[PDB]
């Protein structure tokens, strides 16, 4: 039995503040 | 049994490690803090990062 997860599940993968960036 | 050889006797271990994270300390060396300043150029250290 399926559903699709589209884009669900991202988390933040360090305790650090960034703003205006496009991290990788 | 304390006849054994130097090697072949039983040693006590301890391992200290560190979670050394960007994130809040709560073990902090022996160590002052002073008061906050603003808008003057100065030298700082906040929980070890300076």
């Amino acid at each position: 039995a399926y559903t699709n997860s589209f884009t669900r599940g991202v988390y933040y993968p360090d305790k650090v503040f960034r703003s205006s960036v496009l991290h990788s | 049994q304390p006849t054994n050889g130097v090697g072949y006797q039983p040693y006590r271990v301890v391992v200290l490690s560190f979670e050394l994270l960007h994130a809040p300390a709560t073990v902090c060396g022996p160590k002052k803090s002073t008061n906050l300043v603003k808008n003057k150029c100065v030298n700082f250290n906040f929980n070890g990062l300076t």
